[PDB]
């Protein structure tokens, strides 16, 4: 009940929107015979809509004055009202995946530079090496913070290409 | 005077030139060093007048490219006919257009 | 074989392979989990 | 003359010229001129500049070791 | 070269029709440029002011309104037929100035007879900042 | 007209003079380079500022520099 908003199950506009969607799906369904493929397609669409509306309810989602669910982004407030699974857990998961991408790209950049014509390896990818680095990135934060600890993650300002002042 | 003039097997069907992206021009044959090379790979692909100065090779490339475009067009037409055959209501449309 | 493999090892081909792989993974996830919005186990 | 006016040929050098494209970059010494020109150190670089060239002439005071 | 040649207006022009991108009123108000060459035979060349002309076996004289057109024709004749032409500049009052072969050996050579001017003896990037030269009328590159 | 300035980093490769479409540069004898040549601009009043000489310079940065300003009839490339 934060931000002056009501839960989706307790709200009336949420149920009104669900009823309107079911009504227009039934209006589209009534134009087809029950023994036709569009009838089964529309029945599956209605079942998916009902399942989605049931899953959005009883999951902590809340909507304000329009029946459209709202998401709470501040940690702590989302922790004490069971809204962490809205954005807090997905943002951590996306950070994990983005760090996976960055670590894999960094490993491929570093590991394909101690050879003749590194641009050729950049343009024609070493597929077994790329797959090996792909399956070795599951521990990206450990290796990242260890490279930070030993100083190989960052380059010194003496070996870095720099623009004139 | 007018007769068929054809050379037999001037180019061997090998994948050795598929590995090298920049091969049609000597400027791109040295390999890439900047990203503007890559666009130059996709810009001078059909610039057959710049790859070679021989008109015969350019004409052969033009003939092959026209055959490829006709094949692409026929693929698109066959796909259109297939979509009309299966994922369509043409039979229903014929009853009441 | 190895020339065709190096052609398949070129950047657009492996990018295409990644594109089909990621698109198919996300599409199958959306199909077998129809329209989720909030992580609720 | 005695020894050589510049560094050993084929050795890596770091360019200290601020206006150069290869400032704080590692290049290879091709040849060092001994006549007494202003920029005798010919350095070849692995990465080309915007003009597409990869070699430049630098003086003795703008080259150091690769750190 | 050893002696600066003098232009001859009576030299025959190359065989050509009418040009549209030819000399404008600036030719009779300001200076205009005139290119001379020595063709050993008759051949077809492309003018920078239009289509194509045919040069005569002998001296050939052409008129232009821009020095860039004269040097473009000069380098076309040098690259295509190795002609080595030369163009003068004629003002409204009739003053004739020798322009391209200043020492007669072309600027690609040295000839050990030209004094280098407008040459800064410091390296580029060693010039002073514009704050150093302020309210003086002197640019940082002009010192 | 425009200002053409040539520094001591020039190697006397004569590329700027060949790239010049108005015959502004020249080669003078020199002792500061291996080729014993130095670029000069004795005809800077005819330069239009096309910067074609800067494209042909092989040295890093530029051994020849063109600065625009105070355009005239010759500097504006006008046939009229
Ligand atoms: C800088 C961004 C930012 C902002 C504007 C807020 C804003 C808020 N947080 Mg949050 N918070 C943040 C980042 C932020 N948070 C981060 C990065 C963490 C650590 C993961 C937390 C952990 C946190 C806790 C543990 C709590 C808040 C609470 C609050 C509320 C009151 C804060 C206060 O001092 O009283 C307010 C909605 C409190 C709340 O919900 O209100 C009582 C609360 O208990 N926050
Ligand atoms: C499905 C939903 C979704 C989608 C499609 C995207 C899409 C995108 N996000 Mg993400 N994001 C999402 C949800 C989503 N976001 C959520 C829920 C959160 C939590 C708040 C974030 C937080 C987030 C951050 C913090 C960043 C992005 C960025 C990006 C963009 C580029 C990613 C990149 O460079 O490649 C993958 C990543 C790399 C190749 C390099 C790795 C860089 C990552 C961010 C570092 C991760 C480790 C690091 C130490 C964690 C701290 C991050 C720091 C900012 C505090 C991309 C458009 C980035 C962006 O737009 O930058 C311009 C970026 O920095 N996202
Ligand atoms: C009869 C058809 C025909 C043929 C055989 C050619 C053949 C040629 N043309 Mg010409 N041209 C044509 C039609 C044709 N053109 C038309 C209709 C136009 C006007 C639009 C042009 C405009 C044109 C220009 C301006 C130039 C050429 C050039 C060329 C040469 C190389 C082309 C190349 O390498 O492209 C390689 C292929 C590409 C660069 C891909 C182009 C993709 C476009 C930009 C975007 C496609 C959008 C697509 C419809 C939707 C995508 C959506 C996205 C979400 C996926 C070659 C001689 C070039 C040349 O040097 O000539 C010698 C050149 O400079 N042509
Ligand atoms: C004009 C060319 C053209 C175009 C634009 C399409 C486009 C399409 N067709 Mg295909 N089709 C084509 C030619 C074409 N086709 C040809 C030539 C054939 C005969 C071999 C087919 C046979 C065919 C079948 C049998 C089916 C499609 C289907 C499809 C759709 C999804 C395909 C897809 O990504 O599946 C994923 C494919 C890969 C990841 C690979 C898409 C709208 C499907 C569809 O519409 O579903 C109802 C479908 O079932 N098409
Ligand atoms: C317009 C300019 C431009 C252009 C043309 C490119 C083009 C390219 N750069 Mg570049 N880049 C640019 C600007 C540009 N970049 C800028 C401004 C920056 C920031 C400074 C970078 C930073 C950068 C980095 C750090 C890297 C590139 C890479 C690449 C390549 C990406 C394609 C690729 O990896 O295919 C492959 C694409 C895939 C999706 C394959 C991923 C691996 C799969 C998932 C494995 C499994 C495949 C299987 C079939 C399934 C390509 C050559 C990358 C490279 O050289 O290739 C590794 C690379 O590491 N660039
Ligand atoms: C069939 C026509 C066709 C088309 C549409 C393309 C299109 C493309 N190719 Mg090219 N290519 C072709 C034929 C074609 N190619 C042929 C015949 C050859 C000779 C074998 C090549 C060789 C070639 C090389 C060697 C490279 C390309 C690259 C590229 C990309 C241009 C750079 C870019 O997007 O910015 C830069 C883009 C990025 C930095 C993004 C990197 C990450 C992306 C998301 C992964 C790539 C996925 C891709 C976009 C989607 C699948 C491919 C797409 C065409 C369906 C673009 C996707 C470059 C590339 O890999 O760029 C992707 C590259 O290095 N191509
Ligand atoms: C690379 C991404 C990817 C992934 C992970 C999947 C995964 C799946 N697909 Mg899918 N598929 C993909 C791409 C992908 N597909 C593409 C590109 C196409 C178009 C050609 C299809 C076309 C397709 C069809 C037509 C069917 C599947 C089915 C399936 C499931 C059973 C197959 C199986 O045992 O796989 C390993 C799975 C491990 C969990 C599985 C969830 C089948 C299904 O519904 O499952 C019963 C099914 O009928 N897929
Ligand atoms: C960058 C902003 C952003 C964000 C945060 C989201 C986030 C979301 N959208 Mg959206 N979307 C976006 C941009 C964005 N999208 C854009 C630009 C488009 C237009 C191309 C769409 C089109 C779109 C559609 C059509 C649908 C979504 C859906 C979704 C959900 C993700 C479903 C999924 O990928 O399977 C989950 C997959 C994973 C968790 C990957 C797991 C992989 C390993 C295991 C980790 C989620 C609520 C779907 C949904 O459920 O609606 C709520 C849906 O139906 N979006
Ligand atoms: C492994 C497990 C992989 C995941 C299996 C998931 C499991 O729910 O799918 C069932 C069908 O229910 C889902 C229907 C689907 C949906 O609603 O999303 N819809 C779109 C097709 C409506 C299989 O039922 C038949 O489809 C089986 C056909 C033969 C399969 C052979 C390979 C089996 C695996 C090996
Ligand atoms: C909780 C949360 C939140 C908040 C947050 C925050 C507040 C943050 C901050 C943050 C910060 C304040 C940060 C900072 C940073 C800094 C720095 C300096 C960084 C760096 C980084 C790096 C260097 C990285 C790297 C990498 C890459 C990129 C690739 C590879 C891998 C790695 C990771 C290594 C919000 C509400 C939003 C949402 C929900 C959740
Ligand atoms: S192009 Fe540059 S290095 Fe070459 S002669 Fe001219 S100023 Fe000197
Ligand atoms: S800007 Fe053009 S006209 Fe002027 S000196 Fe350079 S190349 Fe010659």
């Amino acid at each position: 009940d934060v931000a002056g908003l009501t839960p989706c199950s307790e709200s009336k506009a949420y149920n009104k929107l669900e009823r309107k969607e079911l009504k227009t799906l039934e209006k589209r369904l009534k134009k087809y015979e029950p023994g036709s493929a569009p009838y089964l397609a529309l029945q599956a669409t209605k079942e998916r809509t009902q399942n989605r509306f049931k899953n959005y309810a009883k999951a902590g989602l809340l909507c304000g004055n329009d029946g459209l669910p709202h998401l709470i982004s501040d940690p702590g407030l989302a922790l004490r009202f069971n809204h962490a699974g809205e954005v807090f857990i997905p943002t951590f998961g996306f950070l994990y995946v983005a760090g996976y991408i960055g670590h894999v790209g960094r490993q491929y950049i570093i590991k394909s530079k101690e050879d003749a014509k590194p641009t050729d390896k950049e343009i024609i990818l070493d597929v077994p090496l790329a797959l090996q680095l792909a399956f070795q990135g599951w521990a990206w934060p450990l290796a990242a913070i260890q490279e930070l600890r030993n100083g190989s993650l960052l380059e010194k300002d003496e070996n870095i290409t720099v623009s004139p002042r | 005077k007018v007769k068929i003039a054809v050379d037999r097997n001037p180019v061997e069907t090998n994948f050795e030139k598929w590995a090298k992206p920049g091969h049609f021009s000597r400027a791109l044959a040295k390999g890439p060093n900047t990203t503007t090379w890559i666009w130059n790979l996709h810009a001078d692909a059909h610039d057959f007048d710049n790859h070679t100065s021989d008109l015969e090779e350019i004409s052969r490339k033009v003939f092959s490219a026209h055959f490829g475009q006709l094949g692409i067009i026929l693929i698109w037409l066959s796909g259109m006919y297939f979509h009309g055959a299966r994922f369509s209501n043409y039979e229903g449309w014929l009853s009441d257009p | 074989m190895k020339d065709f493999t190096t052609y398949l090892s070129t950047a657009p081909v492996v990018g295409l392979g990644w594109a089909i792989f990621t698109s198919g993974l996300l599409i199958e996830i959306n199909r077998f989990f129809p329209d989720p919005l909030v992580f609720s186990f | 003359k005695k020894k050589e006016v510049g560094p050993k040929r084929g050795s890596l050098v770091k360019v200290l010229r601020p206006e150069s494209y290869w400032y704080n970059q590692v290049g290879k010494v091709v040849s060092v001129d001994q006549s007494g020109i202003r920029y005798p150190v010919v350095v070849r670089f692995e990465n080309q500049n915007y003009a597409g060239v990869s070699t430049n002439n630098y003086a003795l005071d703008e080259v150091t070791d690769p750190p | 070269p050893w002696k600066q040649p003098e232009l001859d207006p009576d030299t025959p022009s190359p065989i050509f029709g009418g040009s549209t991108g030819g000399l404008l009123r600036k030719a009779q108000v300001e200076e205009f440029y005139v290119t001379t060459w020595e063709s050993p035979k008759e051949q077809i060349f492309e003018m920078p002011t239009g289509g194509a002309a045919i040069m005569r076996k002998g001296p050939n004289l052409l008129k232009f309104a821009r020095k860039e057109q004269c040097l473009a024709l000069t380098t076309q004749l040098r690259t295509k037929f190795k002609m080595t032409p030369c163009f003068y500049r004629v003002y409204a009052d009739g003053k004739v100035e020798y322009l391209h072969p200043k020492d007669g050996v072309y600027p690609e050579k040295v000839n050990a007879g030209r004094v280098g001017v407008n040459q800064n003896m410091r390296s580029i990037g060693e010039n002073v900042d514009p704050i150093k030269v302020k309210f003086t009328g002197s640019q940082p590159f002009t010192i | 007209a425009h200002v053409v300035k040539i520094y001591d980093t020039c190697i006397g490769c004569t590329q700027c003079v060949r790239a010049c479409p108005l015959d502004v540069l020249e080669m003078v004898p020199w002792d500061g380079c291996k080729a014993a040549q130095m670029a000069s601009s004795p005809r800077t009043e005819d330069c239009v500022g096309c910067k074609r000489c800067e494209t042909a310079c092989p040295t890093d940065f530029l051994s020849v520099r063109v600065y625009l300003g105070n355009e005239s009839t010759r500097s504006l490339g006008l046939a009229y």
